[PDB]
RNA sequence: GCUUUACUGCAGGCUGUCGCUGAGGACUCUCACUCCGGGAGGAGGACACCGAUAGCCGGGCA
RNA sequence: ACUCGUACGGUCACUGAAUCCUGCCCAGUGCAGGUAUCUGAACACCUCGUACAAGAGGACGAAGGACCUGUCAACGGCGGG
RNA sequence: GCACGGAGGCGAAGAACCAUGGAUUUCCGAAUGAGAAUCUCUAACAAUUGCUUCGCGCAAUGAGGAACCCCGAGAACUGAAACAUCUCAGUAUCGGGAGGAACAGAAAACGCAAUGUGAUGUCGUUAGUAACCGCGAGUGAACGCGAUACAGCCCAAACC
């Protein structure tokens, strides 16, 4: 047959790319010598394009201009530390060692100077649990217990933008302009809809998948399709 | 369009072959132009 | 580096050197690892000499073990060119033999002892 | 008595013992920061070099070329094959990882001719060598009767063309009897068969 | 052309083994190697990656 | 490539606004988890054989399978008496 | 000039014509200062190399050629009255490269087993033999011999 649409993504044709030139900036955390003694004023709230919530523009102590993941309640004129020594308020970066526990934390390295991986869509947060000299157990928002270098460093509150999956799209048309600010193929065709040669769930008189849904962790590219290395499937039991 | 002076110059050859074998050379040589393009019924390069 | 087992302290490295000056002079001296090997081999070598600096390594590996069962005494040089110029030549040397001093003898018999005390 | 030369050579037959071990342990390290085809000022193993042609002297090259080791980096077939060809994963060169490093070092240097060339060893995903290049336009070789014959017009390229001393032996050329009916005077002319 | 529990194979995935690969049936370490870090240095570590091979699955493909 | 992205994400599928709803079935097939015991290749190892070798056998036993379990908004099924 | 017109001209100062050698030889073109559909913009071996007075100072490579030659990559139709090994075939085609010819070549050979031959190509033969093969269809040498032409040498190391 030929190769189904999971196939032609990988290629990175331009119907597949995100419009990265679109983009503002790459969210991550500043790479300070070692003090805390870095700080800046937030300049002003942005719009991110490539993740529909807010972003702050910092000015730093030295003529530093960057945009920042910006969490909930952060305000043009308001100052921002980042450092082992930064004050333990909303929007301030610094190691899970020196933040308490029980505190909302979010856009988290997942290795020290990574810049921060976890917790950074829409109203998501972290939950800094456990510390330790060596281990500092964060809760994700998918509900794991993720051990961590407690040199990792953290931003305080939850991210900007909470409850955006709250309203429907209502229509296709807000779908499609969202759609276009990200790198993915949209509408989608199912698969069932397609022809034998197309899908493996393609032909036959009515619509229906040809074989059971679930596949094998091994099956190859251009067979895995429907539900992926199933556990269980449907809501009963 | 807008041509360059190399196509200009191409053009200006073509529209020059394009003139016929002068009465002359019919008397030197006791006795046709097999390059006689029309710039409607003809095409050009480029 | 691999084929040095011991350091030898800039003020002895610069006494063997002076010796070997005056030996190819008085004496006789065998420059090149190739002649400096065939020394050891046939005992007529007193003293060899082996730079640090050498590159490829494999050149020399072999001088230290060769001349410990040989019982011939050899020293290390940090420098190529100056074994090389002390030697007398205007190119560099890897390995010298000092194949019978000359009016050093003394030097090179207590450099020796030196050498053997420094382990 | 024996050579100093001895000595590598006594060294090198046994790569992974000794000092030259641990010198290998150490000098890869380097190595596998160094690029594809690096020149070297001296031979890693003098008497090899020197066996193989090697002479310190002007308008002679010394070049180490890393190869990735194993079998043929081959695509699948996307046409009609019959089982017999669609094979992939066993498929193997039928050009040695040491002409390929020829080739590579020979490029680098337009201007120059393999020699010969030697191993120098191999980690577990790449293998070394040292290829000996030469000017054929250097008067320092063409007054050397031990090698201007490599300055000669039917001498280009010859790395290309499998007249090099690991290109012979691939070629299946090492046997003069029995064995070498499709391999000489060349491959082409016995069909392609050895 | 297409399908599948048709025949035969071929990619791919999983898994054992050998090489890279080192110090003291469960374990510590660091030095290769990998990753984070501008760097200092951190994490990981003889595993993973990669090369070779073996068993299983394998209309994704011939 | 996704990705200047990080689960309020994005990938793979099914159904197809709203409203009232969505029963029974895990034997088969699929997927997934477990597994005393059984089965399970090659290297290394042991025995026989061979002044070596081919070869035969043994011990050990991974994934996988048997076996057990979970799962149908998974393929699908919902009869005769 | 082909090219047999009109006008006019050149040649005994030996023209035309032919041979060899030299001068001139625009732009693009490997195309090389940079760019470009044959043009343009502000001193140039661009790029990769060797030597090096470490300065592009001295040099090299690049591209072409009717096929031939050498080194790599490598099908399928077809035949087997189907078809998978096999066959078509190491063919077609593709990548890299040399020369006027390439390649090979002075035995770790042969093995008419010998008290024998004596670098290598090629031609004739050996022979559709030995050998391979769903032992099917098919595939398929060599030594030797008769010829052609003949040619034998240099390093590494020892010792200096
Ligand atoms: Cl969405
Ligand atoms: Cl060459
Ligand atoms: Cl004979
Ligand atoms: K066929
Ligand atoms: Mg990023
Ligand atoms: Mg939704
Ligand atoms: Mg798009
Ligand atoms: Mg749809
Ligand atoms: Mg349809
Ligand atoms: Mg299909
Ligand atoms: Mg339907
Ligand atoms: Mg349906
Ligand atoms: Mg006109
Ligand atoms: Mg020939
Ligand atoms: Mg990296
Ligand atoms: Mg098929
Ligand atoms: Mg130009
Ligand atoms: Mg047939
Ligand atoms: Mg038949
Ligand atoms: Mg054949
Ligand atoms: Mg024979
Ligand atoms: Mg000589
Ligand atoms: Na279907
Ligand atoms: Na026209
Ligand atoms: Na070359
Ligand atoms: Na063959
Ligand atoms: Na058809
Ligand atoms: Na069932
Ligand atoms: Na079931
Ligand atoms: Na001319
Ligand atoms: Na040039
Ligand atoms: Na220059
Ligand atoms: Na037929
Ligand atoms: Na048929
Ligand atoms: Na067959
Ligand atoms: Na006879």
């Amino acid at each position: 047959g030929r190769r189904i649409q999971g196939q032609r993504r990988g290629r990175g044709t331009s119907t597949f790319r995100a419009p990265s030139h679109r983009y503002k900036a790459d969210l991550e955390h500043r790479k300070v010598e070692d003090g805390d003694v870095i700080a800046g004023t937030v300049v002003d709230i942005e719009h991110d394009p490539a993740r529909s919530a807010p972003v702050a523009a910092v000015e730093f102590e030295d003529g530093d201009r960057r945009l920042i993941l910006a969490p909930e309640g952060v305000g043009v004129g308001d100052e921002l530390q980042v450092g082992v020594s930064a004050e333990i308020a909303p929007g301030n970066t610094l190691p899970l060692a020196e933040i308490p526990e029980g505190v909302p934390v979010c856009n988290v390295e997942s290795s020290p100077g990574d810049g921060g991986k976890f917790a950074r869509a829409s109203g998501v947060n972290a939950q800094l649990l456990t510390h330790d000299r060596n281990v500092a157990v964060v809760k994700l928002p998918s509900g794991e217990m993720k051990r961590l270098d407690p040199q990792c460093r953290a931003t305080i509150g939850v991210v900007a933008g909470g409850g955006r999956t709250d309203k429907p799209f209502v229509k296709a048309g807000n779908k499609h302009h969202k759609m276009k600010a990200r790198g993915t193929k949209w509408p989608n065709v199912r698969g069932v809809a397609m022809n034998a040669v197309d899908h493996p769930f393609g032909g036959g008189g009515r619509q229906h998948p040809g074989k059971p849904k679930s596949i094998s962790r091994n099956a190859p590219p251009g067979r895995k399709v429907g539900d992926i290395a199933s556990k269980r499937t449907g809501r009963g039991g | 369009g807008k041509k360059s002076k190399a196509t200009k110059k191409r053009l200006a050859k073509l529209d020059n072959q394009n003139s016929r074998v002068p009465a002359w050379v019919m008397l030197k040589t006791d006795r046709r132009n097999h390059k006689r393009r029309h710039w409607r019924r003809n095409d050009t390069d480029e | 580096p691999v084929y040095v087992d011991f350091d030898v302290p800039a003020d002895l490295e610069d006494d063997a050197l002076e010796a070997l000056e005056v030996a190819r002079d008085t004496g006789a001296v065998k420059k090149g690892t190739n002649e400096t090997t065939k020394s050891i081999e046939r005992g007529s070598a007193e003293l060899v000499f082996v730079a640090e600096d050498v590159q490829p390594e494999e050149i020399v590996m072999h001088i230290p073990e060769l001349a410990d069962e040989k019982g011939v005494p050899f020293i290390f040089v940090e420098q190529q060119d100056d074994l090389g110029h002390a030697a007398g030549l205007e190119v560099g040397s890897a390995a010298a033999a000092v194949t019978d001093a000359g009016e050093a003898d003394a030097d090179v018999e207590d450099i020796a002892d030196k050498v053997e005390e420094l382990r | 008595a024996r050579s100093a030369y001895s000595y590598i050579r006594d060294a090198w037959e046994n790569p992974g013992d000794g000092q030259l071990a641990e010198l290998q342990w150490q000098r890869q390290q380097e190595w596998r920061n160094e690029g594809a085809v690096e020149r070297i000022e001296r031979p890693t193993r003098l008497d090899k070099a020197r066996s193989q042609g090697y002479k310190a002297k002007q308008g002679v090259i010394v070049a180490r070329v890393s190869v990735r080791k194993g079998s043929a980096r081959k695509r699948r077939h996307k046409a009609g094959r019959r089982s017999k060809r669609q094979g992939v994963t066993r498929i193997t060169r039928r050009k040695d990882i040491q002409r390929v490093a020829e080739e590579r070092a020979s490029r680098t240097f337009p201007n120059l001719r393999v020699l010969n060339s030697y191993s120098v060893g191999q980690d577990g995903r790449q293998k070394w060598h040292e290829v000996i290049l030469i000017d054929p336009n250097h008067p320092a070789i063409q007054n050397d009767d031990d090698l201007s014959w490599i300055c000669a017009d039917d001498q280009a390229d010859r790395v290309f063309r499998g007249l090099t001393g690991a290109g012979r032996r691939n070629r299946g050329l090492s046997g003069k009897g029995k064995g070498s009916e499709k391999t000489r005077p060349s491959l082409r002319s016995n069909g392609g068969k050895a």
